[PDB]
RNA sequence: CGUCGCUAGUACCGAUUGAAUGGCUUAGUG
């Protein structure tokens, strides 16, 4: 696997792995049992002489012919601990979101869905929250929640509402979310957010189509006063 | 603007305008969506002689390494304890 | 019509469908092939009498 | 022909199923395959056996291999036994009734764990299908189920009906709210897979793949919406292997909490919770030691938390046993002593009693009170023979030789031996010959009940097979040594007469009933036949794809059948060495094939656990009889042929002995029901001043709207067109009640608007003629609320777009 | 996925005979017994192959052009001799070939020299092989001692087999006409194989055939001949340039071979030369 | 919209005196 000649080979991890320094300046880590390059380490731009290992290779130092000393340190357990922690947070959030939706705490559920990036839950939280509103825009607490979103969260939300708007069966929900944001943010600030305007571009044509619609459904409505006035005679 | 495929690898976005993050889908809906995709993809002179070679059974192909293999590309065709135990 | 009976008769004998399904001796399958072939040829559903002239010819090849 | 069936099965105390214990020191009920056995621990033998019925080998028996009962679980107060099978059917049993009380089949996979509630009405069922289904015996139905877990159900705990904890193979532990049927909170039991769980008082302990076992607390009334099940610390146990089962014991007078952890290795490791004031005393002592060490107060507090797990509990004992334990149970409780029962993988049940007082046990090592080995065999039976007199069955395996009487099914004589490969039994019932892999030939006499003579150097390699001449004077040996050796009895001792060289090792040897010739198998895939009188090569049998495992010789001696790992059984004609026919009988390698005496027909047994009867003349499987769950190693046939025996890796020995609404039309009906209902509701209220809707669990107006939503659009206009006026008046009443509920209107406003306009357009002349003044008010009210709704959405739309373009202009000006 | 594998072993990139008598003559001179399996090299369309199949228990055809193999397949499909034809496609010099009693080949001229020795070194070789070669290469095989075309190839092949001319084939007999004439020869491999080391026979033959018309003594005068040979003697002692010089002098003098020419020497002459060096401890290879 | 498949991965069950390493120990050398 080495592009240029290998000039140092030392065992690490007892029998399990071997590290090799190549004349490309590339330090390759291999699994002795399977003989495959597990990792390729590039900390030098020149060909190498020395490869010193300590603590069964937990500490590796490689010197460059240029005169650069580059020190690697083992962090497998450190990385594994990190991903373990994030999984613990993610599973906790997923459960709590589920509890809130069953309870109907749409505001807390709304925040969790944006963080977790769950569209259907984001659909359901807003859809049935609007229904409760039907029984300022959504409700005082959720409206406040909409106010606090950061620039990244706003862009993510607007990516949805665009995808929501095009379908006539779902444009109703998206518009009210757009209404709240324009009503609960500095409209100037929204423009500086990069990529927002191109999202703004796609909303306009579909909004006009729905505006021509509804106005026509309104237009057909005085079929009923034609009924009232006629039989009143 | 037209709705297309999901930008994020972990999501499914249909042309309907609905996005589906894989994490929140239940197992049953994951199965049918996989089946739904399956139906969509299912419907979606040298060659003339090569089929004749594959058509015939009594043809053996020799590679550069010298082994004998059939046209499809598969090799045409003991420990005492293992066999009895 | 006749096609539907063909699939059902073949399926009953195991002549159609995947063989590696998880969760009949071959020679008997051949016997089924013979029975299916003769049964679905009404000319040789059954035809009215007088359609074929095999008996007249074979009696004569004997002569 | 004459059908064959399985009469009586034996040779196995129990399968790899949990141990169920009843006091009596105690009695244990453990099951063998589908059947259930009851073994008294004091006696060491079974008091009685519980069998479902449907004997294997009968016509009514299903072809496919029967499902053994993985998990046995019992409730003393109801005196009922819940049996969980591999397929997933749960069968309720009563020990007194000797039959199935109730049959439940709702699991697609085997049942992992089970629990009767104290009331006995509800049985908690856990299966590998990742679903927990709560089953009601008195209800005869599953009231509900739990599906959140993504992996198999390793354990569950439900003392209170209100709340439930369940732990999965994946490792996530999720507390369950039963009435709402949702999981309260989710935390990972372990980074690895979690297999063991136990709840007692507030304490919760779980064990995973790694050594460390995790301690948890749960506050059932916390209601904090978080941190419901939380961990204080982890204490590292010695055994790296996990603990499948965890069971605890306390004595109220003692006020001491002991418990074991049944590991997948032989040693069961145990632990004990320390008594609180002793913990308090230990806390004071450790604080003292830290002051002499010189640690700061913050340091002093730190070390207490890290050692807090060590403060809580200590090991009272580590119990070690002779054989690997599949399951264990806490049998007896006493401050004076503890006694435990465990079922081993080697099919023997061991029971240990240990006394203790105060902190540590008096006995340095555990002591076994009783064992169950009379009916138990430690290792699978490699070779089986049937006695010539037919009243004795000879059974051979590693390090053990067992003789079983047919009628009793009980071992008359047990003989110590080596790793015996093949067993042979001389005529007249005097002697038996066993050949070991070590190279030794072991000869026993039943009357002597001991070995007569052993020749360790008889074969340097393993004696892979052995056979005798019809006269019995010559003994034919086939070994891995590549040489056939013939041993002649003299008065009694054996001496070697002649040896035959061969190119490969010998797999099997078969001497013809007529004694004319001997057949030899070898590794090169070739069978050879030698004349026995002359020891001259007669003919070969070639063409086998893989080595032949067994050779049998027909009574007429004209044909031999070679069973080989290639999975094809071939019959060969000796007169000219031709293969008359070859059949792919079994999906896996075929071990043994035996001619029925005085019959060309033969039985066959293979690794895939299928045993079949084949007719020589028809050359086809007479009968397919499937009984074993594992590889059938060997098969032997009686001299008369009345009964045939087979042995499988399960350790079980079986004896086989022959005996329409159109679109719109549905809208019409749905409209009548709801409008009839809403008219009633209004009717009832004025007075104060159906079944389907209940099952629908929706409002009477909501039910119709689903129907309307259900109607396809293309047929919708015709559905309204066919609709008579009298129903149209009803349909106007429907809208008004829907319009009263503002939430439902906006959800489905666009569809409602189009339908209303079509009806009024399509019945405008009918509408105007009607003189109902009330009809005015209905049309007036729907109008005013409809306008507000349509205007609202329009105003929101116009509001958004106008500002929406304003943003575009501002961004342009900034960048332009 | 037939295209997947056949394209990995071939890229899918010849003078064809049109004289029926030579094909009939070739099969006729084969004298095929009914119980003989024939290895046929260069089946081409199958004009020779079909005739062999009629009189043969089995025929194994080896082909280099996947084009031409299929035409063989199409010609024989649904015929009584279909069961008796096995087509091996690809290079056959590297593969260990099966047992065969006769070899009939319209051999590719590029592999003519490797082919003749593959049969000879084939364990239990074919009893008779009718091979079609060019005049230049064939005349070397048939060349007799003392002739102009007598060479190392003649000396090597003649002692492991006997080669005899059958017929001459003119360049007009093929199209597009090759620039060289063609011929048919019969090769009869000796059974038993004459028990002489394959390497030793080549070793002696080569050093003396560097200049066939020059004296054998001169062929050993080259400095490298002494060096390669001297170490070979050091091998004999392990299990001295002047000594090996003297030893060579005695051998050529005693055998009276030092003054003759390799182009005018017979099998016996080399064998005697081969011995006289073995006696004095010199082994060539 | 379903059932059974095929591919990738995770673990599980016991047979292959499974094999190979190391800790201690019997006995014989040292």
């Amino acid at each position: 696997g080495h592009t240029n000649a290998v000039q140092r080979c030392s065992f690490i991890n007892k029998q399990k792995q071997l590290i090799s320094c190549g004349a490309d300046g590339l330090i390759k880590i291999w699994d002795c049992s399977s003989g495959e390059c597990l990792k390729t380490l590039d900390g030098h731009n020149n060909r190498l002489w020395a490869l010193s290992t300590m603590n069964d290779g937990d500490m590796i130092v490689s010197a460059d012919a240029d005169g650069v000393f580059q020190f690697w340190k083992d962090c497998t357990e450190q990385e594994i601990e990190e991903e373990q922690e994030k999984a613990k947070l993610q599973v906790e959030q997923e459960q709590s979101l589920q509890n809130y939706m069953s309870k109907g705490d749409w505001t807390n559920a709304f925040l969790l869905a944006m963080t977790l990036d769950h569209p259907m839950r984001l659909f359901n939280v807003l859809k049935r929250a609007l229904g409760e509103s039907r029984s300022v825009i959504f409700n005082e607490e959720l409206d406040q929640a909409i106010s606090i979103l950061n620039d990244e969260q706003l862009i993510l939300l607007m990516k949805r509402c665009r995808d929501w708007n095009t379908n006539a069966k779902t444009h109703t929900i998206a518009q009210r979310t757009i209404r709240c944001i324009l009503m609960h943010h500095n409209i100037a600030k929204l423009s500086e957010i990069p990529g927002m305007v191109k999202i703004v571009d796609a909303i306009i044509p579909y909004t006009q189509r729905h505006f021509t619609r509804v106005d026509n459904l309104v237009e057909q409505s005085y079929i009923l006063d034609y009924a009232l006035v006629e039989m009143d005679k | 603007y037209n709705v297309g495929k999901a930008e994020k690898d972990g999501e499914i976005r249909l042309k309907n305008g609905v996005a589906m993050s894989k994490e929140e889908l239940t197992r049953e809906d994951k199965n049918r969506l996989r089946r739904a995709l399956k139906r969509k993809r299912s419907k979606a002179k040298r060659n003339d002689v090569v089929d004749t070679l594959s058509k015939a059974k009594n043809i053996t192909v020799i590679n550069q390494k010298g082994e004998k293999k059939d046209v499809s590309g598969k090799t045409k065709k003991p420990d005492s304890t293992n066999i009895k135990l | 019509s006749q096609l539907k009976n063909l699939k059902a008769a073949l399926k009953a004998r195991g002549l159609t469908g995947q063989t590696n399904v998880k969760s009949y001796d071959r020679e008997e399958k051949k016997k089924a092939i013979a029975e299916i072939r003769e049964e679905f040829n009404p000319f040789e559903a059954v035809g009215k009498p007088g359609i074929s002239k095999q008996i007249g010819e074979e009696q004569r090849k004997r002569a | 022909y004459q059908r064959f069936e399985q009469a009586a099965a034996f040779g196995v105390i129990a399968s790899n199923a949990n141990c169920v214990w009843i006091p009596a020191p105690g009695q244990l009920i453990t099951s063998a395959l589908e059947d259930v056995n009851i073994w008294d621990i004091k006696t060491g033998d079974l008091v009685s056996k519980l069998s479902d019925g449907l004997p294997p080998g009968a016509s009514d028996a299903r072809g496919a291999k029967p499902a053994e009962c993985t998990y046995l679980e019992a409730h003393k107060d109801t005196d009922l036994l819940a049996v969980g099978y591999a397929d997933g059917v749960i069968k309720v049993w009563d020990l007194m009734s000797k039959t199935v009380l109730l049959n439940f089949n709702g699991h697609k996979a085997a049942i992992t764990l089970l629990q009767f509630d104290g009331t006995g009405t509800r049985l908690i069922s856990g299966s590998k299908d990742s679903n927990i289904i709560v089953w009601d015996l008195v209800g005869e139905v599953g009231l509900y189920k739990l599906r959140s877990h993504k992996d198999s159900i390793t354990g569950f705990w439900c003392q209170g009906e209100d709340w439930l904890i369940s732990t999965s193979k994946d490792g996530m532990i999720k507390l369950w709210d039963l009435k709402t049927h949702q999981c309260i909170e989710t935390h990972i039991a372990h980074t690895g897979e979690c297999w063991g769980l136990a709840v007692k008082d507030d304490l919760l302990i779980t064990t995973g793949t790694d050594s460390q076992v995790k301690i948890w607390k749960l506050d059932i009334e916390n209601d904090k919406m978080g941190g419901k099940l939380t961990e204080m610390g982890i204490f590292e146990k010695q055994s790296k292997q996990r603990g499948l089962k965890i069971e605890f014991i306390t004595n109220s007078s003692d006020k001491t909490s002991f418990f074991y952890i049944q590991n997948a290795d032989k040693t069961i490791e145990t632990f004990r919770i320390r008594k609180e004031e002793e913990i308090a005393r230990g806390l004071k002592k450790r604080e003292k030691r830290l002051k002499e060490k010189g640690l700061t107060e913050e340091e002093i507090a730190k070390s207490i938390k890290e050692s807090y797990s060590s403060f809580i509990l200590h090991p009272f004992q580590t119990i070690r046993s002779l054989y690997k334990i599949k399951s264990a149970s806490w049998t007896t409780v006493s401050s004076s002593k503890l006694e435990l029962v465990l079922t081993t993988s080697s099919n023997t049940i061991e029971y240990y009693s240990i006394p203790y007082e105060k902190r540590d046990p008096t006995s340095p090592a555990p002591l076994k009170t009783h064992t169950i080995e009379l009916q138990g065999q430690r290792t699978d039976v490699r070779s089986i023979d049937i006695s010539d007199d037919n009243k004795l069955l000879a059974t051979a395996s590693n390090g053990s030789l067992k003789i079983w009487n047919i009628k009793t099914h009980k071992c008359i004589r047990t003989f110590e031996c080596g790793y015996a490969l093949t067993c042979k039994f001389l005529p007249g019932g005097l002697l038996v010959i066993l050949g070991t892999r070590n190279g030794e030939l072991q000869l026993f006499d039943l009357a002597s009940s001991s070995l007569l003579d052993t020749i360790e150097d008889a074969h340097d390699a393993a004696i892979w097979s052995l056979d005798l001449t019809s006269d019995g004077k010559r003994l034919v040996t086939g070994s891995a040594d590549k040489t056939v050796k013939f041993w002649d009895f003299k008065v009694l001792k054996l001496h070697h007469d002649t040896t035959l060289e061969l190119t490969d090792d010998i797999l099997c040897v078969r001497v013809s009933p007529d004694d004319r010739y001997l057949a030899i198998s070898l590794l090169d895939n070739t069978v050879k036949v030698f004349f026995l009188d002359s020891m001259k090569f007669y003919l070969s049998l070639y063409g086998h794809k893989l080595p032949v495992l067994s050779i049998d010789i027909s009574f007429d001696s004209k044909m031999i059948i070679t069973s080989s790992a290639d999975k094809n059984i071939k019959i060969w004609g000796l007169d000219f060495g031709d293969c008359h026919k070859s059949l792919f009988a079994h999906q896996d390698s075929i071990m043994n094939v035996k001619f029925l005496p005085q019959s060309h027909n033969f039985f066959s047994c293979s690794k895939d656990a299928v045993v079949k009867y084949w007719d020589g003349e028809k050359f086809e499987c007479i009968q397919k009889l499937y009984a074993h769950q594992s590889e059938v190693w060997a098969l032997a046939v009686a001299t008369d042929g009345g009964f045939v025996v087979s042995s499988s890796h399960d350790h079980s020995i079986r004896i086989w002995e022959e005996t329409s609404l159109k679109a719109g039309e549905r809208l019409m009906e749905a409209l009548d029901l709801g409008i009839a209902e809403i008219e009633g509701l209004e009717a009832y209220n004025r007075d104060m001043k159906n079944a389907v809707l209940i099952a629908v669990n929706k409002t009477p107006e909501q039910y119709i709207m689903d129907t309307l939503l259900r109607i396809r659009m293309s047929q919708l206009e015709d559905a309204l067109m066919v609709m008579p006026f009298s129903y149209v008046l009803k349909f106007l009443k429907f809208i008004d009640t829907v319009m009263q509920n503002k939430t439902l209107l906006h959800s489905h406003l666009p569809l409602i608007c189009k339908n209303l306009f079509f009806i009024i357009k399509f019945n405008h002349k009918e509408l105007v003629s009607q003189k109902n003044e009330e009809l005015k008010l209905q049309i007036n009210r729907v109008k005013t609320e409809l306008r507000s709704a349509l205007k609202s959405t329009e105003d929101d739309l116009g509001f958004n777009v106008q500002g929406l373009k304003f943003v575009k202009q501002q961004w342009n000006l900034r960048h332009n | 996925s037939a295209e997947k594998h056949l394209s990995s072993v071939f890229k899918f990139n010849q003078h064809i005979l049109k004289n029926p008598l030579v094909a009939q003559g070739i099969v006729d001179k084969a004298q095929i017994r009914p119980s003989d399996v024939v290895l046929e090299v260069g089946p081409g369309t199958g004009n020779l192959t079909v005739r062999i199949l009629e009189q043969a228990k089995n025929v194994v055809a080896v082909e280099m052009d996947p084009r031409m193999a299929a035409e063989l397949t199409k010609r024989v499909r649904g015929t009584p001799v279909e069961k008796k034809l096995e087509i091996m496609l690809g290079d056959f010099m590297k593969t260990e070939l099966p047992y065969f009693d006769i070899c009939i080949s319209n051999t590719p001229y590029q592999i003519s020299s490797p082919l003749v020795f593959k049969l000879i070194n084939q364990p239990r070789p074919p009893r008779v092989s009718i091979l079609m070669f060019q005049r230049e290469f064939a005349l070397r095989l048939l060349a007799r001692p003392g002739d102009s075309l007598y060479c190392r190839l003649s000396a090597n092949v003649q002692m492991w087999a006997n080669v005899t001319h059958i017929m001459k084939v003119g360049k007009n007999n093929f199209r597009p006409p090759p620039q060289v004439e063609s011929s048919v020869v019969r090769l009869e491999i000796k059974n038993p194989r004459p028990q002489v080391d394959y390497n030793e026979w080549d070793g002696l033959l080569r050093i003396v055939f560097v200049r066939k018309n020059r004296t054998i003594s001169a062929g050993f005068k080259s400095t490298t001949v002494m060096d390669i040979l001297e170490k070979n003697y050091k091998t004999f002692l392990a299990m001295m340039h002047d000594v090996v010089k003297e030893k060579i002098d005695t051998v050529l003098k005693e055998t009276d071979l030092g003054d003759k020419r390799a182009g005018k020497c017979d099998q016996n002459d080399f064998l005697r030369l081969l011995y006289a060096f073995h006696q004095v401890g010199i082994h060539f290879s």
